[PDB]
RNA sequence: AGAACUGGCGAUGCGGGAUGAACCGAACGUAGAGUUAAGGUGCCGGAAUACACGCUCAUCAGA
RNA sequence: GCUCCACACAGAUGGAUACGAAUAAGGCGUCCUUGUGGCGUCGCUGAACCAUAGCAGGCUAGCUGCUGGCGAAUUGCAAUGCGUGGGGAUAA
């Protein structure tokens, strides 16, 4: 049997959902509408609020998720297939969006709320240390 | 960064010469003053005038029609060199007229060492129907369902010390 | 129990200088976890202390302190300009400097 | 942010690494580079072999014994690349270099202790894919250093003694992952998650 | 984090109260009367009593330009 | 090589060009604060191992 | 070095928090057909992890794991709070 594996990648494609690192959008999802060249893609996310623009692929990181979308699809057509595939649910269900949300949630804790975290982590420790050494 | 300007001039009307021919041309420049300056330089090449003899009638910006649609720009360019001047045609797949001429100036600097003063932009025109695309590297992206990866991603660390040994998958 | 720390700890890098001239009045301070001028804007006006052991006991303590202020940012890294009452000794280029949280904007 | 910052040359670039290690000293930041030998440069081998020998023909006239002492041992090969950016004369320097410790391989008492890497100096993060690039090791060997072997062997041994470790550990954190996985869900938990934890 | 304060009678003491010309009994009585009228509202919210007994410090990783107080 | 013309040094520090009669910036009471020039920001070296488009492998690249 | 007398006193501030190899690839978990095996899952920064409450951290009662009982001031509105100079004994 021929076992040639794997070289699994995130391909740039018409209908690839992306996450923007740098820019005014910053941490908001868009989809690759049409590839311009090696370095530039044309993106839009009508639900997130990110406008339609040419963007360098250094500005943006790709995500594991995709959906079927025609080449050079307009904002309204993007919105239709976006809602049909339901990629926001597919996004938030992942461990990845959960990590970003966790960083954001920890960033806006009150000093008293941080004290609460401390007290509860003492309690959780006691239950775990009980379960061990048995 | 650039902007497109519509400049018209008519060599100030004298006695028994009422309202001359009005030479119209589209200029790419960073600002309004540079656009005027470049306009006089082109008039003096096409015919015999001077800056004092003429007048800028109207200088207006031309915004691009659909800056949400990917186009194929076939640009004709004349440019000076170490040797005598010579015509050229290149092809750029881009969004706007302004972004197309921008990337052309960067490419002309890269491959030919020609600065802004050396370059004349003859005529920028779209290519609507495919198979008129004479260049290979523009035709390269025009295939059905182009799906390619961007492997070996350079991830910028803000800190100087990483603790993981970075694994550049994509 | 462990932490009694009410200060952000940052290293004393150098004096404000060119290639060939240094002004010893204005000291340059790297602060921990500060990457941009925008993050450093928070630390502007906060009191600084350089704390060190000395040989002779002065006031029932073998430890002396030089006090000062952050004045402004210095470049894109979050390195910060700082003027003390008595200038820092230049022997301290790469020594820990305690940046406090008073006076508070927040 | 850590009294000592043991670094691991393995897959770095003499110059960049160095440099960054330099700055870190002049700013009171003890350091300790390891696995020195398994360092990296740029450009074919035959290269670094020249851009060195030249550094070898050096030597002083009348008395070759008082001139540019050509150290073979990598650790050193690299230590130079560094003392080259550090006034290494004015006390401010001496004070530095005095803050360094480049070892070939990874001898105690570090072996047992975490290390790191300077993401801004990795062959795999600076050199355009498939492109010639030395490996000190050979380079040293080719020009003296008489131990590449010892470390070599005397190395693999270290990796063992450890690898074995990890297991024990990995096999340990396999429990925890469960301990919590189970002790998870409960209450006290839920709450935390809310706040983030 | 705010508490209820409207039950407390603060208006007795001002600038002149803190003159010095071993601890006076008048100062101790003003302490207890106020503090009992405050303790009652601290007991409402969970862990707030324990929060006030604790001491603030900046741990390794606490960047005050990021921290929301 | 010679002739004419206007500057620079001569009687002139200072920032920069690694270093300098001929380059670049800038004509100086003593200071404090702010902003810049010329030149630069891997480190020595104060300042972005900034961002973006391309190009270049050299057996002593190149700056 | 042992003994007897006399004297002298380049920058800590929660924790360096241990796999190796590869990067056009890798971890971690599971099933085993023990494999360059299958299934699942992770990365997109350490923004983590572990530690973290008490006079700069007390004194006492039970069931900082949980519940208690006391003390803090007046520090006054900031000023961090291990060699000598001689003996004796024995190795050189």
């Amino acid at each position: 049997d021929s076992i040639v594996k794997a070289s699994n990648w995130r391909l740039v494609e018409v209908g690839r959902v992306v996450l923007i690192k740098k820019g005014q959008s910053a941490g908001k999802l868009a989809a690759i509408v049409e590839i311009i060249d090696q370095k530039k893609v044309l993106i839009d996310g009508p639900k997130a609020g990110v406008p339609r623009q040419a963007i360098n692929l250094g500005q943006v990181v790709l995500t594991p998720l995709t959906f079927a979308l025609p080449r050079g699809a307009r904002t309204a057509t993007v919105s239709k297939k976006w809602a049909a595939a339901a990629v926001c649910e597919k996004w938030a269900a992942s461990s990845w969006a959960k990590k970003i949300a966790q960083r954001e949630r920890r960033a806006a804790l009150t000093d008293f709320e941080r004290f609460q975290v401390m007290v509860l982590r003492k309690q959780k420790r006691y239950t775990v240390k009980k379960a061990l050494a048995k | 960064h650039f902007k497109e300007y519509q400049v018209i001039g008519r060599r100030l009307p004298t006695e028994s010469v009422p309202e001359p021919k009005l030479f119209r041309m589209r200029i790419f420049a960073s600002n309004e003053v540079i656009a005027k300056s470049r306009y006089w330089y082109f008039l003096q090449k096409l015919h015999k005038v001077k800056k004092a003899s003429g007048e800028i009638v109207s200088i207006n910006q031309i915004n691009e029609a659909h800056p949400t649609k990917v186009k194929n720009f076939g640009v004709w360019v004349r440019y000076d060199s170490r040797s005598g001047t010579h015509n050229m045609y290149k092809e750029i797949r881009d969004v706007s007229r302004v972004a197309a001429v921008e990337t052309l100036y960067q490419d002309m600097a890269a491959r030919h060492r020609a600065r802004f003063r050396s370059i004349h932009i003859l005529k920028v025109a779209e290519i609507e129907k495919t198979a008129d695309v004479k260049r290979q590297y523009v035709k390269q992206f025009l295939t059905k369902d182009l799906k390619f990866p961007l492997p070996h991603r350079v991830q910028k660390s803000t800190k100087t010390f990483s603790y993981k040994r970075p694994s550049t998958f994509y | 129990a462990e932490s009694h720390r009410l200060y952000v700890k940052g290293k004393h890098l150098s004096y404000q200088r060119s290639k060939r001239v240094n002004n010893p009045n204005v000291s340059l301070i790297k602060i921990e976890g500060v990457a941009t001028p925008q993050d450093a804007q928070f630390y502007l006006g906060k009191r600084i202390a350089y704390v060190y052991r000395a040989s002779k006991e002065v006031r029932g303590s073998k430890i002396r302190v030089m006090w000062g202020k952050v004045t402004r940012t210095h470049g894109n890294s979050g390195v910060v300009r700082a003027t003390f009452r008595n200038n820092l000794p230049a022997k301290t280029f790469g020594a820990s400097v305690r940046i406090f949280l008073y006076p508070s904007n927040i | 942010v850590e009294p000592v910052v043991v670094i691991d040359g393995k897959g770095h670039l003499v110059g960049r690494l160095a440099s960054v290690v330099a700055k870190q000293l002049l700013n009171g930041q003890k350091i300790v580079v390891v696995r020195a030998e398994e360092l990296n440069i740029s450009g074919e081998f035959f290269r670094n072999k020249l851009k060195y020998h030249d550094f070898l023909r050096k030597a002083t006239a009348f008395n070759k014994t008082r001139g540019p002492f050509h150290f073979r041992a990598p650790s050193r090969i690299f230590y130079k690349a560094l003392r080259g950016m550090v006034s290494h004369k004015t006390a401010r320097g001496k004070a530095a270099l005095e803050r360094l410790k480049v070892f070939e391989g990874i001898p105690p008492p570090y072996d047992k202790k975490k290390r790191v890497v300077v993401p801004q100096a990795l062959r795999v993060l600076r050199l355009k894919p498939g492109r010639k690039y030395t490996t000190l090791g050979k380079l040293s060997t080719s020009v003296g250093w008489k131990y590449e072997d010892v470390v070599a062997k005397l190395e693999a041994k270290r990796k063992v003694s450890s690898a074995e470790y990890y297991a024990k550990k990995r096999a340990f954190t396999k429990k925890v992952a469960s301990a919590n996985a189970t002790a998870a869900e409960s209450d006290v938990a839920k709450q935390l998650a809310a706040l983030g934890y | 984090t705010k508490v209820s304060v409207e039950g407390v009678n603060v208006e007795k003491f001002n600038v002149e109260y803190f003159a010095k010309e071993e601890i006076k009994a008048e100062r101790v009585e003003d302490q207890k009367v106020v503090d009992k009228a405050l303790i009652a509202e601290i007991k409402k919210t969970p862990l707030l009593k324990q929060y006030l007994s604790a001491s603030f410090s900046l741990k390794n990783g606490d960047k005050p330009h990021m921290l929301k107080f």
